[PDB]
């Protein structure tokens, strides 16, 4: 190790070793281990092969080190494969190879991304009779996942299970982390419940892991569950397990738990990080709840924590979707003044604010600019568009950007949303389209598709397609977008519309509407209330709220449909309801596409 | 208020106090969304429903969330609140939780004298006597008076298990705050002194 390291030629080395074999004692495969050592940093194939042969000769089992040398020293060239014949060979020589040799060789493909060698390499294991480990298991998961060959990986983790190779923690944890990655996120919980029954303990890993991806998809009922399973264990969570609960909480507008999950971070000492004040900030935002945002905003200055461009973002949304357009704009001006760096999404949460006040030529030199650095924008901007040149008749442009998403020969989701607005996709088999682009964009989470639904409801209503609009929503709800859209119940019969946009909120009282008269002609009883939430938040109790721009245009689209029917409350701004006596004196929407 | 808003109140808390007494804490968390859906504001009575159901199906970590959403809104737990889960922290023989709870009714400024009372012949009932002692002596030590029936209970329960250090501490205590030993409490210490090998 002398000569080695001080940079001797590689056949001095070989030549001193020869000396020790002739000088009586017998060698060790230390050296072997160096003689493999020094070829691998040469690149050396060939010479580490009549090593590796001299060795089977010696008869001396080969340890760790030598296959991992054999392994480097191949790889260097790029001939992996002539290792699996090293392994033949001493396979038919009676020196079976261990599993951790076979395994070392799978890491080296699994990093070169060889699927098919893997593939050979695992055969090539079973034919030698030994049984594969949980680590072998784990690279081929990883491997196969990486190359999003989810439903391989599927089949190898039956495979394993069915081995009699009960797999360990952190084969879950791959497997959790490339469905979560997937968006598969029922799978996740599912593959949780099948481990609790294996008898398996799971860690702190795995919780944050299955957190993550109920937070992402929405599911807040399996997150309360994984923090009460922690608990019964006497386990506290991270830091970063209570943001994915509290971000599965905004995604189904519960705010009252989500504020709790963040009053028990505290309790417990996992101090929020600045993800979690990120959870809170668009959970906040989606519902316009800029007195809420404010308080983040006023309590990141005194933490430490700077304003970054995501912080900016849900600011602009907060007080977009609150109706204040002047507030959301200066915010788009003060964030120039302190530099940072726009991305796509701030440009599309500008765009928003500058499409619902009705501004026909500012969103066109918003628009032109996206493409102006060929960014292609996507569909929500695309929507966005057609909204506010449908919200002022200009039927020449709409025909005009139409026609552009139609060809769109890069992007598959603008063609077919583009085609199925016009109606072109509006046929039994030609719905199966359009509901398969609407399952791929179901992977990003529920944060994602409520963008995604109220941009396409908010063109389609402008643009006369409000019957289209009305089963493009139906199409959300059953894919848990608006989880808190309606309740039915014998007390109250509720929706909530202050999470979407004005034309989505238009085919929400439409459908709710003709869905109220329903139970009116027949004897199905009768709720003790109707209400219209439109201000879910603080905001309810002050005068604010009555004034919002979603309350104001609820009433004045209920007063043009049922007469006056729904009235104001006088204990909460945001409400419009009317009692169980006046729904007697109760289609009621028409709904037809222009 | 308006007659509206308290013709809706009575049969929200009619609807609300009916599935807490049914033992459904599900159905009295959906009440409470519908209450929020028709704009009323859920106070410290509609909390009370949703505590005391978690609390009447031995269920402490629910029981326990629905003070946090209580406190979350704002509102003040009313005492009989705290009572239900002091009293479900013993049957459990979470003596810790229990003395939490204790310290909040204090800062809440409630009377802790009944609720401690309260927490100690549960642990006792459900066979924690150990526990029971160290809440009883913390009381007793702090000033508290407790029951006469209180104190018959501890003293005896002590000294059938053998523990006359604790039963001779607590009639130290009993005679401090004024009630004199008996006859009764006396032979339960001897009782137990007759058993140690030194007449």
């Amino acid at each position: 190790n002398a000569c080695a390291r001080g940079g001797l030629d590689w056949e001095g080395l070989l030549g001193l070793f020869a000396e020790m074999r002739h000088e009586g004692i017998q060698p060790d495969i230390v050296t072997y281990n160096t003689l493999l050592s020094a070829c691998a940093i040469r690149g050396l194939g060939d010479e580490a092969e009549m090593v590796f042969r001299t060795m089977n000769d010696g008869g001396i089992v080969p340890d760790l080190t030598t296959y991992s040398h054999l392994v480097e020293t191949f790889g260097k060239l790029g001939r992996l494969e002539k290792v699996s014949d090293l392994l033949s060979e001493m396979a038919s020589g009676g020196s079976l190879p261990d599993i951790t040799s076979y395994n070392v060789l799978l890491e080296a493909y699994a990093k070169s991304g060889s699927i098919k060698e893997a593939m050979g390499v695992f055969h090539q294991m079973q034919a030698a009779g030994c049984s594969p480990n949980a680590n072998t298991y784990s690279v081929l998961l990883n491997l196969f996942g990486q190359n999003g060959r989810y439903d391989d990986v599927r089949q190898l983790f039956l495979e394993m299970k069915s081995s009699n190779t009960d797999p360990d923690a952190a084969t879950y944890n791959i497997l959790i982390d490339v469905f979560g990655e997937g968006g598969y996120f029922k799978e996740v919980v599912t593959l949780f419940h099948d481990m609790v029954e294996e008898n398996i303990e799971p860690d702190m890993e795995t919780y944050e892991g299955i957190i993550f991806a109920c937070g992402k998809g929405g599911l807040h009922e399996d997150a309360r569950k994984i923090l009460q399973y922690m608990t019964a264990k006497d386990v506290v969570p991270s830091s970063k397990a209570y943001t994915g609960v509290i971000e599965a909480f905004g995604q189904a507008a519960l705010y009252e738990e989500a504020l709790v999950a963040f009053n028990t971070m505290h309790e417990v000492g996992s101090n929020p990080s600045i993800e979690t004040f990120h959870s809170l900030l668009y959970s906040f935002a989606r519902g316009g709840l800029f007195k809420e945002s404010e308080v983040i905003l006023s309590r990141l200055v005194n933490s430490g924590i700077p304003r970054n461009r995501d912080t900016f973002n849900a600011t602009i949304e907060a007080y977009k979707q609150g109706g204040k357009f002047e507030e959301a704009v200066k915010t788009y001006v003060d964030m120039e003044k302190s530099r940072c760096d726009p991305d796509e999404r701030t440009l599309e949460a500008v765009l928003s604010v500058y499409s619902c006040a009705r501004l026909v030529d500012e969103c066109r030199e918003q628009f032109e600019e996206m493409k102006a650095s060929d960014i292609l924008p996507s569909i929500m901007c695309y929507c966005m568009m057609l909204s506010v040149y449908g919200k002022t008749e200009s039927w020449d442009d709409v025909n005009e950007l139409l026609e552009e998403m139609l060809s769109n020969r890069v992007s598959n989701i603008h063609q077919v949303i583009g085609q199925m607005i016009k109606g072109n996709y509006d046929d039994d088999s030609n719905w199966q389209i359009v509901e398969y682009v609407l399952d791929k964009l179901n992977s990003e989470g529920c944060g994602l598709g409520i963008r995604f639904y109220n941009a396409l409801l908010d063109a389609l209503w402008w643009l006369g397609q409000k019957e289209r609009a009305a089963r493009v929503l139906n199409e959300a709800t059953k894919r848990g977008i608006f989880p808190e859209l309606f309740r039915k119940n014998k007390l109250v019969w509720s929706v909530d519309v202050h999470r979407m946009s004005e034309g989505g909120m238009y085919t929400a009282l439409s459908v709710w509407l003709n869905d109220l008269s329903d139970i009116l002609v027949k004897g199905q009883d009768l709720p003790q209330l109707a209400v219209v939430v439109s201000v879910r938040g603080q905001l309810e109790k002050s005068s604010a709220a009555r004034e919002s721009p979603i309350t104001r245009a609820a009433f004045s689209f209920l007063q043009d449909h049922v007469s006056s029917s729904f009235s104001f409350t006088g204990w909460n701004g945001g409400r419009i309801m009317c009692q169980r006596s006046q729904l007697k004196q109760l289609n009621i929407v028409a709904l037809t596409n222009s | 208020v308006s007659a509206l808003e308290r013709s809706l109140r009575l049969t929200f808390m009619d609807e609300l106090m009916e599935r807490a007494r049914n033992r459904d804490p599900s159905g009295v968390s959906e009440v409470i969304y519908d209450m929020i859906a028709a704009g009323l504001s859920p106070g410290p009575r509609s909390f009370h429903g949703l505590v005391v159901a978690h609390a009447l199906n031995g269920d402490e970590q629910g029981a326990m969330h629905s003070l946090r959403k209580e406190l979350g809104a704002g509102q003040r737990p009313l005492p009989e609140t705290m009572i239900a889960l002091v009293r479900l922290s013993g049957s459990k023989g979470n003596a810790q939780r229990g003395l939490e709870l204790l310290a909040a009714m204090e800062k809440l400024n409630y009377d802790i004298r009944q609720a401690w009372l309260i927490l100690v012949e549960e642990l006792v009932r459900t066979n924690h006597l150990e526990e029971a002692n160290k809440v009883f002596l913390k009381g007793a030590r702090g000033g508290m008076r407790a029951t006469d029936q209180l104190y018959d209970l501890m003293i005896e329960e002590d000294c059938k298990a053998g523990d006359h250090s604790n039963a001779l501490d607590i009639s130290y205590e009993m005679e401090a705050a004024g009630r004199f030993a008996t006859t009764f409490h006396f032979n339960c210490l001897l009782s137990v002194q007759a058993t140690c090998g030194i007449p």
